[PDB]
């Protein structure tokens, strides 16, 4: 198997088991890891599911590569401990990050230089008795703040918003749309997608900008 | 579509899914079509101008003649093209040597065949090459043919295409043999095949079935009962489908193994399964579902309901498979099992005899016959016939045709026409076949493999000759032994001779022994299908009568025979040992040698013990028997039995023609000479061949025969005879054998030696990477490393042992065959089962021949019990060897005054001819009538005992 | 034991074919004039290969250059769907796979002019679509198409094929059926020649017959090479007849 | 484990004999019920650099 390891005796098997509008709620922390430069905490649980995640920031690092007039973002999603999402389901969504943050970040300040971006879905309850897809949003909110922490310049708080399957991410005070999301659901439900993703957005942006300017 | 090459030839896709394991495993092929597909026959004149040699240079043979069986105008000339149906009804009418000399073998009929059945397969691969003068059967590659090449057409089934093709095929053929009026004669069963050519759809074409061709012979009546075929109380059930079976095989549902169905319970029978341990029994003339005994059959556990004390869902099955066990660990009430499909049958050709209540005396026309068989455990088959007064008081062969739905009996044809009912000629012949004995003459392509001489071969006596260096490369290895002086111990009545053997004396101190076998193996080679047939015939048999023999006739008897005087090829190893037996060294290698003369049993004992025939070639002579009995002492000294039994050989009186003699066989001091040496043989040059090919080697082990198989001797033995065995080592048991003997009786030494012989443990052929070395052990022979050397011709082992020796010495690679497992327990097991094959008819030789013996020749002598039990004893006569039980009544009146004693083994009564209390011990003497009358439901000659 | 029939005694293959015959054998050049200047498709029975070579051009890195020669980069790309039963796992640096890589490089060091080509990179892209046994041959007949397909400088034609043997028998341009049913040998020939770019024997053959074995597969090259060429030659007649 | 798992032997054909693979008898965890863990506790280490 694995040279590299330390992954038991192969014969063995991990241990099995069978049978025998609401409310979303946050914790918001910085400023407490000291290998990087900006640091976010995220709880989160919402009725039957609660997730608890990190956003790692290192910037700017040097690039071997070559020149560049400005800088460049890598993004990194990672499992935790329990909730196992698929790998390439991983990178998609790590495709859907570095979009929005590129409507966001003055890099022409910053040439040459590298941003490394580490996200740790590290624990998640789902208790219910596109299962991604419902964990967008708080990504942008943990990496927003975490890059307010490295002070990197930015030029909005951009948020998503979500409703029922569908992300929808902003700015301006939703007054524009910077990434957009869609699964299964409705037809032409859009108008209100708009709505109960706004409203998220207008509560989260200012969830975000208490966890800062109190402190 | 399809598409061409530039050398006018097409390309087109054939493209199939296999189905294999239920899976959809889509299979594309390319085609090929050639314009160069000869017609392969005497009278074209084209096709022999387009035929071009193989890769190893050859134009073939065109053979189909001018001249056919000409019939009635409109066939006049004609050849036959056949069905598969046709074949896999009728097999057997092709090989008739009275007729259908000459048929073309279509290419897709070839492949039915071989989807069908495969050994069936290898008879049709069997006739086309090994077709002659007089009979002629070529395969014409159809569908490699481009002028005879079809599609699917739309809408069609695979069965469409295919008698169209074979339509089509025809249609090419008479035109080719329009130019010399030589027809074509398309022969079928099928009735809408017979429905298509009424119209005579497009080809004027030659569509008659096979009565309907059948029905033209100039000799038709010899062969319609060749040709193959209410009845009803109640109905049997039928065999589950392809896709049960095989959605059976997978889940547990179902097994298969062998059954055995037993001739005292006709009606009853159990298998060994591989997850089962217990013989579970199948009850119930239904459940046997009208297979036969010994067939591959596929089985279903019984429900509880009908377990045995002495649902929908297969979810309910498995749970009682698990309870099935739990009963087998049980033995109280123990389960039962039926049949649900047969996975092979063991059908072949069959031999019996007629019912005389199945036949009309008046009739002479066909009608129904059913056939009492040899085999005691399979039933009667009608057989719808005319020719059945001619053939009641006959010897016939048949073959099964089918089992339809209604017939309690089957539906089979007789097939070949054997002769009268105990002559002696037919009795032969049956004993052969039916004991899987190969008896048929050496075929066209078997004489293409000898060499090239005849009986007029020397070997070179210039071993350096450069034609003879040119004729044998290998000659370098090959020494000149023809200055040895050679004489060889061998029977009258024998022509196959195997040993050749000298002894001098070294100077040193030591004799010099050089044995020679003969080098048949610089001529047999893997490649050669004469020594196929060394394989296919496997052994050589030896009978009173006759000796069927492995190789041909030329070859064995006299150019490989170590015959005197004559230049021959053997393998040549040289020994040296002291007077005790201690061997110096061995020497392995090939010579050519010259010898002075084969004696006989007693000629040989004419110069052994006279003390008059004093030359060194004698006192060679003398050697030997000194120190074979260290050979014979340190062999038994290490562990081993000596037995006796003396299996008697009918003296055939040589005036006469059916035999009234009985005499013994006599094992005089000669034997003891060679054998001693022969074994060593068996283990020095084993144990030099284990040393170069440990993986390979061809041996032979032999295990104990353990207290079980003695023990209930030994109750015999105790009881009654107050002694036992010892089984502790089988030197101490064969000297606990060498104390169970009475003094009043010297024979009550070798009474017991043909007894427990018939618990003796089954030696056998093996290549030794089977198992390991303790498990290489002959126990009887008392030798941890064993195998046979020194009889080429009834023991093809000892060949193949050549040619692994044969890179031992570094004479020459070995062959590729040699050294494949798999190829080799194909071979070891079989070469036991044609030596297992060899002495059960080797036992019915002396059957028949003591079968006329006591038919009109009755005499009052001693017959000895060999057991006593409850609904009789049976009797022995130590003087004929053959057995007889005297069932109770027949041995006494008053059979409610008979007491059977289980403890003593006594059956204690008043007789028939008197009323003295009859203590009737075991191994006793006696007063005993002997007589024959053949049983005329078995048609066995038994031994008619009668006690006196 | 084979329930099937290999060779006929009236000397035929499966598709009935003689000893010492060919598949269908086509190529084609300028495939693909958008992708790069080497673009050769191979035919040969239903091996079905995409050829593709790039250069001589630029490196990515500077470390990754010479003063003095090309360098030639083998990448080959089995599909999953390359055979009847689909393979599972991917074979990008599956160790059999890399052994051609090496091999192909140590077959065409010779016969590329590599002093006039310094400082510059040869790449050559490989698709096994359809495979049919006969595998390695099938591959640099493919890639003596490339080559010349943007006419790089060379010394010669080079061919390859795989010959079988059944136990006497030569068997000129077996088949994946053939090959599991029998040993192999494919030869790497160099135009007109007797001298050898590629051997490579991986089953066990018995030594006597294998003279005898490498003097069949010559003419069989011989006329592989030759079969290349005239295709090409109508090729190039098709270029100035209307180009002028 | 099961009272009696339906996943029991089988058995695979070699080139004319045969073997049987023993019965497949799948451990299953329960969705409630728990022990705890002994441990020699008078061997618990604690670190220090």
């Amino acid at each position: 198997q694995d040279r590299r390891r330390l992954l038991g005796p192969a014969a063995a098997k991990p241990m099995a088991f069978s049978n025998t509008e609401s409310e979303q709620e946050l914790s918001l922390h910085t400023g407490f890891i000291e290998n990087c430069n900006g640091s976010a905490l995220v709880e989160a649980r919402s009725l039957g599911h609660q997730t608890s995640l990190i956003s790692a920031v290192y910037g700017p690092r040097s690039i071997r590569g070559s020149f560049t007039s400005q800088g460049t973002i890598s993004i990194q999603l990672k499992n935790g401990l329990l909730e196992k999402y698929n790998t390439n389901e991983l990178k998609e969504v790590s495709s859907f990050l570095m979009g929005i943050f590129n409507s966001v970040v003055n890099l022409s300040r910053y040439p040459k230089s590298g941003i490394d971006i580490f996200v740790y879905l590290t624990y998640d309850k789902d208790l219910t008795n596109s299962q991604i897809s419902s964990l967008i949003p708080h990504c942008i909110t943990s990496i927003t703040l975490a890059l307010a922490d490295a002070g990197i310049e930015l030029v909005d708080m951009a948020g998503a918003g979500e409703a029922n399957g569908t992300v929808v991410s902003f700015i301006k005070n939703g007054e524009e749309i910077v990434g957009f999301w869609k699964d299964d659901g409705d037809d032409e439900d859009l108008l209100e997608c708009l709505d109960r993703c706004k409203e998220q957005y207008n509560r989260y942006r200012d969830l975000m900008i208490s966890c800062l300017m109190n402190q | 579509r399809r598409k061409r090459l530039a050398d006018g030839l097409s390309v087109t896709q054939k493209v199939f899914v296999r189905s294999r394991n239920g899976g959809a495993t889509k299979i594309v092929r390319e085609h090929y079509l050639r314009s160069d597909i000869p017609c392969l026959s005497r009278s074209c004149t084209k096709c022999p101008q387009i035929v071009v040699p193989d890769a190893q240079n050859e134009l073939p043979k065109f053979i189909l003649s001018d001249s056919p069986l000409e019939l009635s105008a409109p066939i006049g000339k004609h050849y036959v093209v056949l069905d598969t149906n046709v074949v896999l009804q009728a097999i057997d009418l092709l090989e008739n040597p009275n007729c259908f000399f000459d048929v073309i073998v279509p290419q897709i009929v070839l492949d039915e065949v071989r989807n069908k059945s495969y050994p069936v397969y290898t008879r049709l691969r069997t006739l086309c090459r090994d077709s002659d003068d007089h009979k002629r059967f070529i395969v014409f590659h159809n569908e490699f043919s481009e002028h005879t090449f079809v599609e699917r057409l739309p809408n069609e089934t695979i069965n469409d295409r295919n008698n169209r093709a074979i339509r089509k095929t025809c249609q090419w053929y008479s035109e080719h043999l329009k130019p010399y009026d030589i027809n074509v004669v398309l022969v079928t069963n099928d009735r809408l095949n017979r429905e298509a050519a009424t119209k005579e759809v497009e080809s004027n074409i030659i569509t008659k079935s096979l009565v309907q061709y059948i029905e033209l012979l100039p000799n038709a009546d010899d062969i319609r009962d060749s040709i193959p075929q209410t009845f009803s109380d109640f109905t049997f059930p039928e065999y589950y489908s392809t896709a049960r079976v095989m959605g059976g095989l997978k889940n547990g549902v179902l097994y298969q193994g062998n059954i055995q169905i037993s001739e005292y319970n006709f009606l009853e029978g159990s298998v060994s399964l591989p997850r089962f341990s217990k013989p579970v029994l199948i009850v119930g003339q239904k459940n046997l579902n009208r297979a036969f005994n010994g067939d591959q059959v596929i089985v279903e556990l019984l429900p509880q309901s009908e377990w045995k004390a002495p649902v929908i869902s297969d979810k309910q099955r498995r749970l009682l498979a698990k309870d099935a066990m739990i009963a087998q660990r049980s033995k109280k009430i123990q389960p039962t099992a039926k049949v649900v499909y047969i996975q092979r049958r063991s059908w072949r050709q069959y031999v019996g005899q007629l019912a005389p209540s199945s036949v009309d005396p008046q009739s002479s026309s066909t009608q129904n016959v059913f056939v009492i068989l040899m085999d005691k455990c399979l039933p009667k088959v009608r057989i719808r016939t005319r020719r059945a007064a001619e053939l009641l008081d006959k010897r016939i062969v048949i073959s099964i045709d089918s089992w339809p739905t209604t017939h309690k009996y089957p539906l089979g044809h007789f097939v070949r026409d054997l002769g009268t009912i105990e002559s002696a000629q037919a009795e032969t012949e049956a004993l052969l076949l039916e004991h899987d004995v190969e008896y048929r003459p050496f075929s066209k392509k078997v004489l293409e493999c000898l060499p090239a001489e005849g009986h007029d071969w020397k070997a070179p006596t210039k071993l350096d000759d450069p034609e003879a260096v040119s004729k044998d490369p290998l000659l370098t290895k090959r020494k000149d032994l023809r200055d040895k002086l050679i004489c060889s111990i061998d029977p009258p009545g024998c022509v196959d001779i195997n040993d050749a053997l000298h002894a001098k004396k070294l100077p040193n101190g030591n004799w010099e022994v050089g044995v020679h076998i003969a080098d048949v193996t610089h001529f047999v080679k893997p490649g050669t299908a004469l020594d196929a047939e060394g394989a296919a015939r496997g052994t050589s048999v030896y009978l009173v009568d006759k000796r069927i023999d492995m190789l041909p006739m030329l070859l064995g008897t006299d150019l490989c025979s170590l015959k005197p005087y004559v230049d021959r090829f053997a393998f040549s190893v040289i020994w040296e040992l002291d007077d005790s037996a201690n061997i110096v060294n061995v020497n392995f290698m090939k010579s050519v040698i010259r010898s002075r003369e084969a004696f006989s049993y007693e000629q040989a004992q004419l110069r052994i013990d006279d003390k008059t025939q004093n030359d060194e070639l004698t006192m060679g002579m003398r050697a030997l028997l000194k120190l074979s009995v260290k050979l014979k002492q340190k062999r038994l000294e290490a562990g081993a039995l000596n037995l006796a039994s003396p299996e008697v050989k009918v003296h055939m009186d040589s005036e006469t023609s059916d035999p009234n003699e009985v005499e013994i066989k006599k094992l005089l001091a000669t034997n003891s000479l060679v054998e001693e040496f022969m074994l060593l043989a068996n283990i020095s040059v084993a144990r030099k061949i284990y040393d170069a090919f440990p993986q390979t080697a061809m041996l032979r082990r032999h295990a104990a025969p353990p207290s079980t198989n003695f023990e209930i001797l030994n109750e015999m033995l105790n009881t009654r005879k107050n002694m036992s065995i010892s089984l502790e080592s089988s030197k101490a048991l064969a000297d606990s054998l060498d104390r169970c003997v009475d003094p009043e009786d010297p024979y009550f030494n070798t009474l017991v030696r043909i007894m427990s012989t018939r618990c003796m443990m089954a030696a056998q052929y093996f290549y030794s990477g089977a198992y390991s070395y303790p498990d290489f052990r002959h126990y009887g022979l008392a030798v941890d490393i064993y195998t046979h050397f020194t009889s080429p011709i009834r023991r093809y082992c000892d060949v193949v042992a050549h040619r692994q020796l044969a890179g031992a010495i570094g004479y020459e690679p070995l062959s590729l065959t040699h050294r494949d497992k798999n190829k080799m327990d194909m071979i070891c097991r079989n070469i036991n089962r044609k030596h297992r094959n060899a002495q059960f008819a080797g036992r019915a030789s002396i059957e028949y021949y003591v079968g006329q013996v006591m038919r009109n020749n009755e005499s009052t002598e001693t017959g000895y019990v060999i057991k006593v039990f409850n609904n009789g004893i049976v009797v022995l006569v130590p003087k004929f060897g053959v057995e007889g039980l005297i069932r109770l009544d027949n041995l006494t009146e008053d059979p409610n005054s008979a007491a059977f004693d289980e403890v003593e083994y006594k059956l204690t009564f008043v007789p028939t001819n008197s009323d003295k209390p009859r203590d009737v011990y075991v191994f006793d003497k006696v007063e005993v009538q002997v007589r024959s009358v053949m049983d005329p439901i078995t048609s066995k000659r038994k031994a008619e005992l009668l006690l006196k | 034991m084979s329930r099937l029939e290999i060779y006929s005694p009236e000397g035929l293959r499966l598709d009935g074919r003689r000893w010492n015959e060919l598949r269908r054998f086509e190529s084609s050049i300028n495939t693909h004039p958008h992708a790069a200047d080497g673009s050769s498709y191979m035919e040969q029975g239903n091996n079905k290969i995409i050829t593709l070579v790039k250069g001589p051009k630029e490196p990515r890195l500077k470390s990754q250059m010479d003063t003095s020669k090309a360098l030639l980069n083998v990448s080959v790309n089995i599909t999953k769907f390359s055979k009847f039963e689909r393979s599972k796992s991917s074979h990008k640096n599956e160790r059999r796979v890399l052994e051609i890589q090496t091999s192909l490089v140590r077959m065409f060091e010779k016969n590329v002019m590599l002093n006039i080509y310094p400082r510059t990179v040869i790449d050559i892209e490989i698709h096994v679509l359809e495979q049919d046994g006969g595998i390695m041959g099938s591959l640099i007949n493919g890639i003596t198409l490339a080559l010349i397909d943007a006419g790089i400088s060379m010394f010669d034609y080079i061919s390859g094929i795989s010959v079988g043997l059944y136990d006497t028998t030569p068997l000129l341009d077996t088949n994946s059926l053939e090959e599991n049913a029998m040993s192999t040998v494919t030869l790497g020939v160099v135009g007109k020649s007797e001298k050898l770019s590629l051997l490579l024997v991986e089953d066990k053959i018995p030594l006597d017959r294998l003279e005898n074995v490498l003097a069949i597969g010559i003419a069989g090259a011989h006329r592989v090479r030759d079969l290349m060429d005239e295709e090409l030659r109508k090729h190039a007649q098709k270029r100035v007849s209307n180009a002028s | 484990i099961d009272e009696r798992a339906s996943d029991l032997r089988m058995t695979i054909r070699t080139r004319g004999r045969s073997a049987t693979i023993r019965e497949t008898y799948e451990i299953i965890c329960d969705q409630t019920k728990s022990v705890p863990l002994m441990i020699n506790a008078k061997n618990i280490a604690f670190a220090s650099n």
